[PDB]
RNA sequence: AGUACCGUGAGGGAAAGGUGAAAAGAACCCCGGGAGGGGAGUGAAAUAGAGCCUGAAACCGUGGGCUUACAAGCAGUCACGGCCCCGCAAGGGGUUGUGGCGUGCCUAUUGAAGCAUGAGCCGGCGACUCACGGUCGUGGGCGAGCUUAAGCCGUUGAGG
RNA sequence: AGUGAGGGCGCGAGCGAUAACGUCCGCGUCCGAGCGCGGGAACAACCGAGACCGCCAGCUAAGGCCCCCAAGUCUGGGCUA
RNA sequence: CAGGCGGUAGGGGAGCGUUCCCGAUGCCGAUGAAGGCCGACCCGCGAGGCGGCUGGAGGUAAGGGAAGUGCGAAUGCCGG
């Protein structure tokens, strides 16, 4: 018989109240469109953690180009350098070092120019 | 000190800190266990030189424990196209407390 | 708290009443008085009086250096409304609800 | 890894312009006004160099001369999109012709914006650069 | 609940009050009639006497093998009054942590066999798998009758 | 107080509505509500006769 | 006939009600007694500058 | 509540349940024409105070934090930097300026951002069942297997 | 149990004016119904490519590397201007 | 080791709360039933505990059974 699903939904909904952080006035408490706006945000963070990869890709990309070239020769060149390069060829730091240990870059370099030849 | 060896994808460049990185849950089957990462990117406070030899020489090791875990965050799969379902971020590693060398 | 200036079911009105207090707060009985009194428009006495009780509650059972009582924190609230209905051609129901006003204004000491 | 941007690191520089050629010199001046070249190089600024160039005028033409018209269509609509040729272009506003190159590649409203801010020149002969009393880095 | 008081029509299902609906006091709204109605009913269930009794049996069997009080004999209560009946209990070893189904025509047996706890008052050759396994232990009198009845169950 | 239906017995398919997330149940309009449609068999009846 | 579309939030409502805003009433003291007097005026007390001709009864 | 109220009549046909445990439900003093407002007493509470239990969402309000006048964007949101916050640090909070990338959801569509549509905002209601026939499955009793209508015992009413 | 009508592209015949993001049939792919990523500016179906979930990891398609924006204003030999 | 894991119509599997029936009331409880208000431990989720505040009395499941049930959404229905 009975079935005052009330209890339930009042709940499901406040849940939603939180789901909704405190977005742009109206799509904030916006129950409905709130939820919606959310689905959005969802697929969004989606895209987000998804590609942040390429994000860095570039990040360093440039930071480093910045340094390698600043020194003597861009990517085809420098890169190819670490390339010919033997039991030593890393990346997720080329930047790092270029930065932190000026020497570090200056020489990773030196050898590298040679690395190519 | 700040040295570079890296693992599972370059998890490194550090000193003695609980710098938690990736799940190499193998010696993890024991709390603060120890283990080495083959260098590559040998460089410490003045003496800076080669990742080849990093690939082939000294290694470093840690004493580690703990894990981390599911780190909240969720992801809902929907398409304007007419649908939506979603879940929580499950990730971790027993984390490392750094052993010099 | 302090000198309470508030009251119920008097059908004046939101916004407007809010305007009044808007301008009268800040200062004390002296100044806000002069304005509430000689500045034109409705609310005039509603406001003023609310002031009055506020002040009485005040030097009466809060007391404090009477002279320096200045409206501190305050503004208004509107409760239900009278739901009245008028005529508007080809019959049809044209509805209205006049604001039965309540005021939430407090006199503070300083 | 991390690597956060320093703090108020100011550098300016004097560019010849004169004799140099249109576009290409632009490509340059251009990226020059980096935001990426000196450390912590990126979104929120970085270099870009408060760069200033003179003899802005006396630039060499991409061999085109006439057949290159800038526009100014503030136009109260059905007005004029004011077509103008490089000649007079410079004749009165050379610093600007270059300009159009410059903006040409400069991007981002608020940011690029700020950069043109740190992007100044004068087809004046140089004295202008003088007016810009400050340091005078150079190329 | 319409038929009779079905509110014929009230909305000019015409095309202007914007709204749809021709019938008032209509299903789909305000305290009116509701979907797949809560029809008065009953759960008959002619569950084959075969295994039905087969089981009543099986339950009797295990419940008993663990704790079986086929009395055939008993007596402690003025013919069977409460207090004295109780004494009996203490005798038959029946205490608190125990619930037993008292079953059989010893009407003085039922007569004193009330009391919410310990005992449940069943003086009839009225049995049932449930009450069976649900009542801690079976305790019953005219067991000549019973065991034989169960047998009748056994071979018709 | 324990003997839950052995194997499967208990409600096996009183599947409610149309799908956890979504829902709708069948085809297109041709089978709406007052839609207990072309029943048992159309051309099959042709056979019949 | 031309009923808008929605309401650019309380936001807008304000934008307006807002530039609107309620200013205050001009006053100095009685050229005669005390209290508030708006420029050229007298009142239920002093009431003058040259002949109260006003107040008290 | 078949009374309010619409219809000429025929006829249609609401809403509103609870103060508290008991009335002890408000002497009396104070602004006021009054309401109503501060006190005293009530009392276990009166944020239990007469439409007065529990008394949430919506919307409007008083104060505080961050934020904002060369800005073009559903949204957002990944990043980071400036604030302020709990913080032992780890760091966790809220807040965002700079930038990267981002056509809103439902229905019916070859086909949608929709300029096609539904969509005003909150809340409670709001829609694949029941009876048999069957029918296929498959969980369970014996192969010949099972029992209606009834007669009978029936707090439990016990099943036969 | 569901669609029982759909469109696009390529090739092969209709037709149509050898017109149309036309409509007819067929081989294939397609796109819906996954076809959510790259992409060509941005563009349901044109070349690349199948996303169960992570990574402040690296190799690649197509197609790109003066700049706006990752990537040689590479080298080599020409030919237009 | 495969090995695969966009995917509505549609078909199969597996869980979720939800108010009742036994609940073989176990009781739990004025050092709160309950609904509520807030929260960086549980869940692959539907949900969970648990902590803190309200709030005046309920509420209920170990295991299983019974269903007016879980809803933007229908120019919806009733009230703001």
């Amino acid at each position: 018989p009975r079935a005052k699903t009330g209890v339930v939904r009042r709940r499901k909904h406040k849940k939603i109240l939180k789901l909704a952080k405190g977005y742009w006035g109206l799509r904030s408490k916006s129950f409905r469109k709130a939820r919606e706006t959310l689905f959005a945000a969802g697929n969004y963070a989606y895209a987000h953690r998804k590609r942040r990869k390429r994000d860095f890709r570039r990040l360093w990309i440039v930071r480093i180009n910045a340094a390698c070239r600043q020194h003597g020769l861009n990517y085809s060149t420098f890169i190819h350098g670490l390339k010919k390069a033997g039991i030593e060829v890393d990346r997720k730091n080329l930047a790092d070092l270029a930065v932190r240990e000026p020497q570090v870059f200056a020489e990773l370099v030196e050898r590298a120019k040679a690395a190519q030849g | 000190m700040f040295a570079i060896v890296k693992t599972g994808g370059k998890q490194y460049r550090v000193e003695p800190g609980l710098k938690l990185r990736v799940e190499k849950l193998d010696a993890e089957p024991g709390a603060t266990v120890e283990l080495p990462v083959l260098l590559l990117g040998g460089e410490k406070t003045v003496v800076g030189t080669p990742v080849v030899e990093g690939a082939s020489v000294v290694a470093e090791v840690l004493g580690h424990g703990r894990g981390k875990k599911i780190l909240v965050s969720k992801f809902k799969a929907k398409v304007q196209y007419r649908r939506k379902k979603g879940h929580r971020q499950p990730y971790t590693e027993l984390l490392i407390k750094e052993i010099r060398g | 708290m302090e000198a309470k200036a508030i009251a119920r079911y008097v059908r004046i009105s939101p916004r407007k009443v809010r305007l009044v207090v808007d301008l009268i707060r800040g200062k004390s009985l002296e100044e806000a008085r002069n304005i509430l009194r000689y500045t034109n428009k409705r609310g005039a006495y509603f406001v003023a009086k609310v002031l009055e009780s506020a002040a009485a509650n005040a030097v009466n059972n809060h007391d404090m250096l009477e002279d320096r009582l200045y409206v501190k924190a305050a503004y208004v609230d509107e409760g239900p409304a009278l739901k009245r209905v008028l005529p508007r051609a080809r019959g049809r129901a044209d509805i209205i609800k006049k604001r039965t006003s309540h005021i939430t204004v407090i006199l503070g000491e300083k | 890894k991390t690597y956060v941007p320093k703090q108020v690191e100011p550098r300016w520089v004097l560019i010849d312009a004169e004799g140099k050629t249109l576009g290409r010199l632009a490509t340059k001046i251009a990226t020059l006004l980096r935001g990426k070249h000196r450390p912590d190089w990126t979104p929120n600024v970085a270099m870009g160099d408060f760069v200033v160039v003179v003899n802005a005028d006396k630039i060499r033409v991409t061999g085109k001369k006439l057949e290159q018209k800038i526009y100014t269509r503030y136009s109260g609509y059905p007005g004029g999109l004011k077509k103008i040729p490089l000649e007079k272009m410079l004749a009165t506003h050379p610093e600007r012709v270059l300009e159009h190159a410059v903006k040409g590649m400069l991007p981002k409203g608020p940011l690029g914006r700020r950069l043109f801010k740190r992007l100044k020149v004068y087809a004046g002969p140089d004295h202008p650069h003088q007016a810009q009393r400050p340091e005078k880095l150079e190329v | 609940g319409e038929v009779a008081y079905s509110g014929r029509k009230i909305w000019p299902q015409k095309h202007t009050g914007r709204a749809r609906h021709g019938d008032i006091g209509a299903p789909i709204f305000v305290g009116g009639g509701v979907v797949f109605g809560p029809k008065p009913r009953d759960y008959s269930y002619t569950l084959p006497k075969k295994v039905r009794k087969k089981g009543l049996a099986m339950a009797v069997a295990d419940r008993a093998r663990e704790g079986k009080l086929l009395l055939v004999e008993a007596f402690a209560g003025v013919n069977g009054k409460t207090k004295e009946f109780l004494a009996w209990a203490k005798e038959a070893g029946l205490d608190g942590s125990e619930s037993v189904l008292l079953v059989t025509g010893n009407e003085l047996v039922r007569r004193a066999a009330r009391n919410l706890p310990w005992v449940v008052t069943l003086a009839p050759e009225g049995l049932n798998v449930y009450d069976i396994v649900r009542t801690e232990r079976l305790v019953m009198d005219l067991d000549a009758w019973e065991v034989f009845q169960n047998r009748i169950g056994g071979e018709a | 107080l324990r003997p839950n239906p052995g194997a499967n017995k208990r409600r096996k398919r009183v599947g409610r509505g149309p799908g956890s997330g979504h829902g709708k149940t069948a085809t297109r309009g041709h089978k709406g509500q007052k839609s207990r449609s072309g029943g048992l068999k159309d051309p099959r009846r042709f056979e019949g006769g | 006939h031309p009923v808008p579309k929605k309401k650019t939030s309380k936001a807008r409502r304000d934008a307006r009600r807002s530039h609107h805003a309620l200013t205050p009433p001009t006053l100095v003291p009685c050229p005669e007694c005390k209290a508030m007097k708006p420029p050229h005026t007298v009142c239920p007390e002093c009431g003058y500058y040259a002949g109260r001709k006003v107040l008290e009864v």
